[PDB]
């Protein structure tokens, strides 16, 4: 059984910018001790929604103040920059950590980034995919070249070369069934959303495992993550209402960022990314999340979390335990996580 | 004078980039308890000379594994970039390190490189000045909200803000005439490179001065960097033939519309290369010609790693 440790990087409104950093740093520093033996670490811009907008810098940091400690992305936006400039960081992560990086991305869920970055939201389905093959075709062959619709650019030289055969594993963040066919044809593990129930997760993984299996790829091989809003508390209702008041505020948070630039000039600066413009557009609460999420006793964690275990065969458990207050009691919440949670999760049978 | 240490990170094809950053990184570790005050990282793009395209990620590393040193950026092309993704990464490392984060940077040197990301040449110094626009209002607000030719979109608060007030220190890439004016009129430090020659980076330096002393702006407090590269054996003829087999296809790629060979014996001449005495008496008059008041050397050509540390021992002794 693996554990992660997700890092939010949000700014609730009581805390300064600074002090949101500086608990980075420390819950990045804390997490090995407590058992967890990768970071994930979320990518946002521009909102208190998250302060991390750039999870390769970050990851560096603490890869480079660590020795043994995985720390990936969860998730890249992967379209909004530049594809050989990712390579290029993420082959560097690769190199400088010996093989610690874990590489999740996404296709992003905020308009704002693709306006302020230059790229079209309407377009991040294909955006992701080209800038997938392209970053792959690096860590692979040492070199890109690009001649296609979205983008082109004359052969280059990638540097440096991949610590990792094929480069650093990668992740998907997937919740809609093509972004999990997109993986599985790429034989490619997900990182399951906490907000769908083990109905839902297993529906996701048994469409996942039919394109897997079709390619020929090992299903039972891939290293799938469960990933989980945590509060582990002797008193249950407490643990549920720090969670309930949290799930609240990061909602509302999201809905702020989804409309930032509501009445403003649509005004785009100098096309740098011409190939990647469509001429068309394209064509949900989450208050009681806490029922499906390891928010109790340890004992009502061990069930929530055996139960998703049992019907998708994952051993790969991601935990967020931000909800939970300062960093004292974030860190004592993933202390009792470690010592009466962790070693009582199994395996499928 | 600060002294200081930076990485080129040249690969060939018996020194893989895999080794050579393995390289960088035991040798930041090596100099962290020692006096020298910046490790610095180059950026270079799809060639042998220069294997990190990231050098703000390569920051990064090297601020979490070291505790004294301050780091740097060498010359990060803004010029090829977004400047959001710049200011943001650079306030993220000056507040991960808590203020140990120092900001070099430059214009583009390859106009290839410029091509490969779309960005024009014939508008490249206003693009530039835009560029560190946006970075500036970045570090010094919170803030930037730019409404021009290159770029144009709404207000937006730039995260993390800054650490230190004002943004992490910066300096200026010494490229061209046009770009030591500007920083002049700025009062911003520059960084003279070691492989300009002497007589350029002197004519730079007093390009500066004037414009700065035309323009009204106190430059009595401004800390010119000067990077150079130090090789140093016993042997002066082995340094020397050592350096050149380190810089040739350097020399070809960044000097191909210049004579081969004159080139090459500036280089070696006006480093910090050969015996003791024949590589700090280079040191002395570079610093003469330019008035750096802080050094940044190289010692990577130098392949033996126990040399190579002897030399780092005597430079930190004096
Ligand atoms: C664990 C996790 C991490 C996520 N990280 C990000 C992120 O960093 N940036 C972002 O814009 N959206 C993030 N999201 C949302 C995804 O971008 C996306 O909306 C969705 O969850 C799945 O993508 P799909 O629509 O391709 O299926 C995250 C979601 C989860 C469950």
């Amino acid at each position: 059984m693996k554990f992660g440790n997700f890092l939010l990087t949000y700014q609730p409104p009581e805390l300064s910018q600074t002090e949101v950093m500086k608990r980075l740093v420390n819950l990045g520093k804390a997490s090995e001790g407590c058992g967890f033996d990768t970071v994930w670490l979320l990518e946002h811009h521009f909102t208190e929604f998250g302060l991390l907008g750039n999870p390769y810098v970050a990851a560096a940091h603490l890869l480079g103040a660590t020795e043994t400690l995985n720390v990936g992305t969860a998730a890249i936006v992967l379209p909004t920059a530049h594809p050989v400039r990712q390579a290029e960081d993420v082959n560097l992560l690769d190199q400088m950590s010996k093989g610690r990086f874990r590489f999740g991305i996404c296709r992003g869920l905020y308009d704002k980034d693709f306006r302020v970055f230059g790229t079209d939201m309407d377009n991040s389905r294909a955006l992701m995919d080209c800038w997938y093959d392209l970053m792959k075709e690096g860590f692979n062959e040492g070199y890109i070249a690009a001649d296609n619709e979205h983008i082109k650019f004359p052969k280059i030289q990638l540097n440096p070369s991949a610590y990792t055969q094929g480069g650093a594993p990668v992740y998907v963040v997937a919740e809609s069934a093509s972004t999990t066919e997109w993986a599985a044809e790429r034989g490619l593990p997900m990182i399951l959303s906490w907000i769908i129930n083990t109905h839902e997760k297993k529906a996701q993984l048994d469409l996942y495992n039919e394109v897997a299996t079709e390619h020929g790829y090992d299903v039972t091989k891939i290293d799938h993550c469960l990933s989980y809003i945590t509060s582990v508390d002797h008193d249950s209702n407490r643990a549920k209402d720090i969670c309930r008041n949290f799930l609240g505020h990061w909602y509302d948070s999201y809905v702020n960022a989804t409309k930032i630039f509501d009445d403003s000039d649509q005004t785009k600066g100098y096309d740098f990314n011409k190939g990647q413009w469509r001429d068309f557009v394209l064509k949900r609460r989450i208050d009681y999340s806490y029922e499906i999420n390891p928010v109790g006793t340890p004992e009502e964690c061990i069930a929530i979390i055996q139960q998703d275990i049992d019907a998708t065969g994952i051993d790969n458990i991601c935990c967020g335990f931000e909800a939970n207050g300062s960093e004292e009691e974030i860190i004592a919440s993933m202390k009792l996580f470690q010592s009466d949670v962790m070693p009582y999760l199994k395996e499928k049978q | 004078m600060k002294f200081g240490l930076f990485f080129l990170n040249f690969m060939n094809s018996k020194r893989s980039s895999d080794q050579v950053i393995e390289e960088m990184l035991d040798t930041a570790h090596y100099v962290d308890q020692l006096k020298f005050d910046t490790l610095a990282v180059y950026e270079n793009h799809f060639s042998n000379n220069g294997v990190v395209g990231a050098p703000l990620t390569v920051a990064g590393f090297l601020l979490g594994m070291t505790k004294n040193a301050k780091v740097a950026s060498l010359n990060h092309v803004i010029t090829t970039h977004h400047p959001v993704r710049v200011a943001e990464e650079a306030c993220l490392l000056d507040q991960m390190s808590e203020g140990r984060f120092a900001f070099g940077f430059s214009d583009c040197e390859k106009s290839a490189d410029m091509r490969f990301f779309n960005r024009p040449t014939d508008s490249q110094f206003q693009l530039f000045s835009e560029c560190h626009k946006i970075i500036n209002d970045a570090f010094t607000t919170g803030y930037c909200h730019p409404n021009n030719d290159f770029y144009s979109f709404p207000k937006i608060s730039v995260n993390p803000h800054a650490f230190t007030e004002g943004g992490p220190a910066q300096f200026v890439n010494a490229t061209s005439k046009e770009v030591v004016e500007w920083a002049a009129k700025l009062g911003l430090p520059l960084v003279f490179r070691w492989d300009d020659s002497n007589a350029q980076r002197k004519e730079y330096a007093g390009l500066y001065h004037e414009v700065a002393q035309a323009h009204g702006v106190d430059v009595s407090q401004v800390r010119h960097k000067l990077t150079l590269l130090v090789n140093q054996n016993v042997d002066g003829e082995a340094a020397r033939a050592e350096a050149r087999v380190y810089l040739e296809e350097f020399v070809r790629e960044s000097y191909s519309n210049t004579d081969f060979e004159q080139k090459m014996g500036e280089l070696l001449s006006e480093n910090a290369i050969g015996t003791y005495e024949e590589s700090t008496q280079a040191a002395r008059v570079a610093i003469e010609c330019c008035g750096a008041a802080d050094l940044l050397m190289s010692f990577e050509s130098m392949e033996d790693k126990a040399q190579q540390r002897a030399v780092i021992d005597v430079v930190n002794a004096n």
